[PDB]
């Protein structure tokens, strides 16, 4: 204040205070779209696009707030959600829980170390715990089919749900091969706005975005071949700057024909090659170039009956070579014919002003491609976002041998470990321990407070039938009655709870380390 | 950017344009720091040797004083931890009249030497209760540190040897004048069986010559003129009037009724003779002089100068009463003849004129009197100030004495001692409270090293010499004036000696006013008006 | 909303939350007031002044603090200040603790009805307890002293608070009664600006601001006679207009006279009455009127020997009437010897332009005076707001025949009655009977917390030595250590308590029956 007036500066209390209401707000915010009884948000931006998600990443980065402690949990969300998969909500609410446990004890007259050391305490426990209670599984087809119906049963409805969990599946399948992880970047989602959003489905092949371009073309090839290159068709310079110099209109001719044969060279071999692998008027051959063809070289391939497509993407040539199995070369030395792709299927479709190009029936393809429809953008949007949480969410459960179930059994096992364990502890850490176990026991009350049930009541029934019980008793979100997690097709993960438990306690000590928010910058109000 | 908002709890509910200051740093060492900014600027002029100060207020005035209480109060101070010293300062004014910057040193060394011990971790109560230790025992030291006490209080011979001293403080080079000039006035209005007043003593600002050509006068003057003809009179027999000279009327509101012609032709003529009648019954007891302190008439001045009356017109409502007390008169609410026991004997009343002013001198030849009149002489208005604030201070050093004719060495002998018998009596006391206690008795150290630094010597020095000689055994030996080498000279000896209870009282208010600024905890203000 | 754009209004969780925040940062600052071990406030004004003053009820109110929350404490505050007396710093944290308490459950899926019928229950019990908590004594002159030195001890530091303690004393007993209440409104608080140390004692009589005028009159009298009386003595006029129609010079001095004459009969009377009452030389007469004289009639009385004043008050009379024991008559109609008073010592001391009159030396007093002595001003100020504070927890203990003990023994008593009643109520009202128990012990708590020790397991070893032996075990000051709050001397009020306690449940009530601030009012600006 001395050295700079113009400078905002808080103490410790102050800025304590603070970071608690945020943190409080931020819970109370995003505290009704956890389970599938949830609320539907509306978010409008500037333009005036009308955007109807549910993610909690993506309402928390639409919501129109500047705080730093805000922004240090959009950042987390961000970082979990493209780290793992789901669990943004979540997070925010853990910590938001954690913040006001230790707040609580904080303005007794308490110490944060000792808060934290009992929160670390804690933590260890609970990943120990879950190393020693989760149970090994093969992973076979209805644990998948399982595992996606409850990701996406908090997105959409029941038909559209088990339809994109069902699509997920197959595309899974598809693209599984022995061994290595899985690779991604071979999905196709395409969105197309005709029809409904009830007919979604998955295709086995590659959907393009654009089709031929001469009229004089086939629409329908019962029987074709598959060419991927990216050599350039056009009419391309020379690098060093040249010139042209005749002397009368029959030079100028000559030149003009003589200047445009580096193209017709490799039209020529493409036309021998198709007659040799062809032939006869019963087989076709489909040319995917990366680059532009020029009209001259279009007319050319129409008169003899190829249908080729320029300007394509670079993520095509791998997708389409995994599909088919042809050769994507760049030059026209070794023209096999051994490095050709088999179709079955190659027709378009037109829809007002774009092009489509679908190709189907493939022998043995490993880059399917999945059809998504929708009226509006909105929708369109969500149901790609449900796509990819649930295609994150059976990727998470394939690459870990272990399953977790879902409901809230875990977190109240957690905190009955925590509750057992606190005594064995010696000095002050039995209140950590404690707001350590009372915190992870929001998930259940939030999943009671959003069916339609009491909090406390259905804590103590939980409570009550799992310490005289030894098993896995969830929350039910029909009747409010305790059931069995682990026994319905409720499921859940490993890695990604492990994830959220350490973002939260690494969260949770670095705020409860911070206790100074100086503000000494450059205000720039020159001139 | 990203702003940080406010604490939701207080800041919020704070409203703009106040302050608050919770914690001690921005709060303790702020008033500390005020203190000690304070206490740097009237540091320079203390001793004898110190320069004055030219402070101008808003009134676009002129104030070339050196006492630490007028520059205070035209200073106009916007800091509570100044204003607390501000007001201990003018407490100790109207108690004593002679220790301000004494005190402001004490507060600024005591509080210059706490914030060093509440840095390094002495809380405020240790602290308080050590403060509080050592001044009652440097109050119960005190009083075995006298050997000196005044004989008689009308010698004239006597009185003129102790206030030099405090006169030579604040006007160095001519102060045997003043001091005699003050001796002669308190003994010219000293009375009988003690009660002395310090109202007795009028000071009269006449822009004459030098400071040489001033004396003083047994009596009263007044700067007015004479409304009659009468000038010099030998055997004066004033007669005050409280009433205007002017014919009584009624209070409710009244007219004369008139018929005939023989009252309209009369109606003048008795109110005439009347007035000569009364004029002459007046004049006939006996009065040289009449002063009246209202209007005057023109008929009722022509019948006093037929008669020869002189005639003295004042209003002040406090000159009057004066000028009754000290020719023994009472005052009259009507215009009747007073009686012999209310008649006010003099010995010369004339008019004359110094420097340009006429002023009418009420000089008496007799030695005691009742009050008397100090005639200052200058070329300015300041110099003039100076002199009259030095003849108060004065006043008030010979009513301290007369009150308390306890007597203590002077320069900085006691002081030493003090610290010294502090230091020495701190050693064997356990606990945390040494600290605060060798800390109280460093703060004694301020008015020697300020004494040398306003002299231009070593500091370090004079106080080794110092503490050495009390050391050895003497105790009445001060740091030397006149001389350009640090050294040492007797207090005693050469008679530098001031007030016990005048210094007692400042201790008191200083160790007040410290504990007073340290019981402050946070600060909580307002919004200016 | 709709009707009115220009208006404010809050919702249920948005006004609740801002209670809430408001009560607890009122609670955070008056936190720092209770105990002797405090700290002092300086507050400042906007002119200049300086006041350094511990009661909490001007520092709510030279806060500066703009809210309807905090006005409604303010003037609760208040009105326990100028109805019963010290009660309203522990009053706005228990006030503020409760609302906390009440908070930590509301946000759990509760309903604040049931809190409220808890807590009516809560105090009940809690009223039940006190009413046989109570120790009834005979109040002699040793619990009177104790009880002021307790009420005192956290204001000033020892000897003046001890001082001021026996000043208080002598003054209740001088004016103390066996059949009429204890009446106020006839101790004088003179304030003086010089002798801070011991100088404040008590004067066994009156002491006045006013002095005489007449510079010939005595200055200290010795046995002399008090006349109290309150007719005017100046030059009164008619009701009717009237005027004066002279002649010549002659008529107007007849008229002159003629309007003096009346006063001038009056002085004839009152010179005869005085020398019928002395007649020799050896006694005085001194006249206390409460209306201005005329110099004529103060240099008519001067030539007797009359030291008489004017312009006084009307509580002056009140307090002359009831120490010396004469008449105020307003007439000089039936003038009686009887009707005069006794006097002993009078003198007047003059103090630079102010100057005062001291009545001292009387048969047998009953209206005494306290002489406040101080340094500056905000000190004066701080003794005389002392002095109130204890003269009002005297009267307060005069008037209950019961006493009780002080320190924190009554609120830990409290709580583990209320513990021990908390399964016997049906219903919810458990929660509420818990919170009101816990809220109960916030005073314990803020005295470890301000005194310099631990807080929990202060608490810890209180409550065991409370149950481990039925007894008043206080909670220590000096060394944090179990001692017993009626062996020392700590006493408090049973009345103050309860009003305190029955004010907390009505600001509770009225709290947590509120849930809506609405501000749709006139703006009043037009232009
Ligand atoms: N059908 C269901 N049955 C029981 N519990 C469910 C069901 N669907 C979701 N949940 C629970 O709701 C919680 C929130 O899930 P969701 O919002 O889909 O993702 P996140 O866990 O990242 O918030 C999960 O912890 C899960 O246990
Ligand atoms: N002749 C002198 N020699 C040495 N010191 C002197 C002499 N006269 C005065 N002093 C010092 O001046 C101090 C007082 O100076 P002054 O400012 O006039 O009064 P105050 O006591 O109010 O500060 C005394 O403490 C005394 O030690
Ligand atoms: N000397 C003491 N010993 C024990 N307890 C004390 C002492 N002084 C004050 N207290 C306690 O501190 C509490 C606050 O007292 P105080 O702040 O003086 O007035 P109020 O009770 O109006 O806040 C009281 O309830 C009293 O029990
Ligand atoms: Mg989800
Ligand atoms: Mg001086
Ligand atoms: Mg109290």
């Amino acid at each position: 204040k001395t050295l700079n007036p113009k400078a905002e500066v808080a103490r410790a209390q102050a800025a304590l205070a603070v970071n608690i209401s945020a943190a409080r707000g931020l819970q109370d915010v995003l505290r009704t779209n956890l389970g599938p009884k949830g609320t539907m948000k509306m978010l409008v931006s500037g333009a005036g696009d009308i955007k109807l998600t549910k993610d909690g990443n993506v309402l928390l980065h639409e919501m129109q707030i500047q705080h730093p402690t805000a922004s240090l949990i959009a950042k987390v969300a961000t970082a979990q959600d493209d780290i793992t998969g789901d669990g943004t909500t979540s997070n925010v609410l853990i910590i938001g829980e954690l913040l006001k446990q230790a707040d609580l004890y904080i303005s007794e007259g308490l110490h944060p170390r000792i808060i934290t050391e009992g929160f670390e305490a804690a933590k260890e426990k609970a990943l120990q715990f879950l190393e020693e209670v989760k149970v090994s599984r093969e992973m076979d087809r209805e644990t998948l089919i399982d595992v996606a119906r409850t990701s996406l049963r908090t997105k959409v409805h029941a038909e559209l749900a088990d339809v994109l969990t069902e699509a997920v599946v197959d595309s899974i399948l598809a693209i599984k091969k022995q061994d290595e992880p899985i690779d991604l970047f071979m999905i196709e989602i395409m969105e197309m706005k005709h029809k409904s959003e009830t007919d979604t489905s998955l295709i086995r092949g590659l959907v393009l975005d654009h089709g031929a371009r001469h009229p004089d073309m086939k629409k329908r090839v019962e029987d074709a071949y598959i060419l991927t290159c990216n050599v350039s068709l056009e009419y391309e310079k020379t690098e060093v700057n040249s010139g042209f110099f005749y002397k009368s209109a029959e030079e100028r001719e000559k030149l003009v024909k003589a200047e445009r044969k580096f193209i017709e060279d490799r039209v020529k071999k493409i036309i021998e090659l198709k007659r040799k692998v062809c032939g006869d008027s019963d087989k076709g051959f489909v040319v995917i170039n990366q680059k532009g063809i020029d009209p001259f070289s279009l007319d050319a391939l129409s008169k003899e009956g190829i249908v080729a497509l320029r300007r394509a993407k670079r993520r095509n040539m791998e997708r389409l070579t995994l599909a088919c199995g042809g050769v994507a070369l760049n030059s026209f030395d070794d023209l096999s014919p051994d490095c050709l792709g088999h179709a079955g299927l190659v027709y378009e479709y037109t829809l007002g002003e774009e092009k489509f190009t679908f190709i189907e029936k493939c022998n043995n393809p490993r880059s399917v491609t999945l059809l998504i429809k929708g009226p509006n953008k909105h929708t369109l949007t969500q149901i790609k976002d449900a796509v990819r949480d649930g295609l994150r969410a059976v990727k998470n459960a394939i690459d870990d041998g272990c399953v977790v179930p879902g409901a809230g059994a875990v977190e109240v096992a957690m905190a009955e470990a925590l509750i057992k364990h606190k005594p064995s502890v010696k000095g002050r850490a039995q209140l950590g321990v404690q707001a350590f176990a009372d915190a992870l026991l929001i998930i259940p009350k939030v999943l009671a407070q959003n069916s339609g049930f009491d909090l406390q009541e259905t804590l103590v029934k939980i409570q009550a039938e799992h310490s005289e019980s030894g098993q896995l008793v969830g929350v039910d979100l029909n009747t409010g009655e305790p059931m069995v997690a682990a026994e319905v097709g409720v499921w859940d993960n490993y890695c990604v709870k492990k994830q959220l438990l350490h973002s939260c306690t690494v969260i949770a000590t670095n705020i409860l380390l911070v206790d100074e928010i100086m503000r000494a910058g450059m205000s720039s109000l020159k001139g | 950017a990203l702003h940080v908002p406010k604490a939701p709890g207080f800041a919020q509910m704070l409203k703009e344009g106040a302050k608050h200051f919770s914690g001690l740093e921005e709060a303790v060492y702020r008033n500390i720091q005020a203190c000690k900014e304070l206490a740097q600027t009237t540091r320079t002029a203390y001793g004898p040797n110190g320069m004055n100060k030219m402070v101008i207020n808003h009134l676009e005035k002129l104030f070339v004083t050196n006492d630490a209480a007028t520059i205070l109060r035209e200073l106009e101070v916007q800091h509570p931890a100044a204003k607390m010293i501000v007001m201990a300062s003018h407490m100790q004014e109207q108690e004593v009249g002679d220790g301000t910057n004494f005190v402001l040193v004490f507060a600024g060394a005591l509080l210059e030497l706490a914030e060093e011990l509440l840095r390094i971790g002495l809380s405020v109560s240790e602290v308080i209760e050590g403060y509080e230790i050592a001044c009652r025992k440097a109050h119960e030291i005190l009083p075995n540190l006298v050997c000196c006490s005044a004989k008689n209080l009308r010698d004239i011979d006597e009185v003129s040897s102790l206030l030099r001293t405090s006169i030579m403080s604040k006007q160095y080079g001519n102060e045997v004048f003043l001091a005699k000039l003050i001796a002669q006035a308190c003994v010219s209005i000293f009375p009988d069986s003690g009660h002395f007043n310090v109202d007795n003593i009028r000071v009269c600002k006449i822009l004459g010559s030098g400071i040489s050509s001033s004396s003083v006068l047994h009596g009263m003057v007044f700067k007015k003129e004479t409304e009659g003809d009468v000038t010099s009179v030998k055997d004066a027999k004033i007669a005050v009037y409280s009433c205007p000279f002017d014919g009584m009327i009624t209070e409710t509101k009244g007219t004369v009724l008139i018929k005939t012609a023989e009252e309209l032709m009369n109606f003048s003529k008795g109110e005439e003779n009347l007035m000569d009648a009364q004029v002459k019954a007046i004049a006939d007891t006996g009065a040289n002089v009449v002063v009246t302190g209202g209007k005057v008439a023109d008929m009722a001045l022509h019948y006093a100068n037929k008669y020869n009356i002189m005639l003295v017109r004042l209003n002040s409502k406090w000159d009057l009463r004066r000028l009754c007390k000290t020719v023994g008169a009472t005052a009259l609410p009507r215009l009747t003849p007073p009686v012999l026991e209310e008649m006010g004997h003099c010995d010369s009343v004339y008019l004359s004129e110094v420097g340009d002013t006429q002023v009418v001198v009420f000089k008496h030849e007799k030695e005691d009197g009742a009050i008397s009149t100090i005639v200052l002489r200058g070329s300015t208005d300041n110099l003039m100030d100076d002199i009259e604030r030095a003849v108060d201070d004065g006043v008030n050093t010979f009513k301290v004495l007369t009150r308390d004719k306890r007597l203590v060495p002077g320069g900085g002998a006691t002081e030493i001692e003090l610290a010294k018998q502090i230091t020495s009596y701190g050693e064997t006391c356990p606990g945390l409270e040494q600290y605060a206690i060798k800390k109280f008795a460093e703060a004694f150290e301020a008015i020697p090293r300020a004494l040398a630094e306003n002299s231009g010597v070593k500091a370090n020095e004079v106080i080794s010499k110092l503490y050495a000689v009390h050391q050895e055994g003497n105790k009445n030996v001060g740091l030397d004036i006149e001389a350009e080498v640090p050294a040492v000279k007797d207090m005693l000896e050469a008679g530098i000696l001031d007030t016990y209870l005048g210094k007692y009282w400042a201790i008191k208010l200083a160790t007040n006013a410290a504990v007073t600024v340290l019981r402050v905890d946070q600060i909580i203000m307002a919004k200016p008006a």
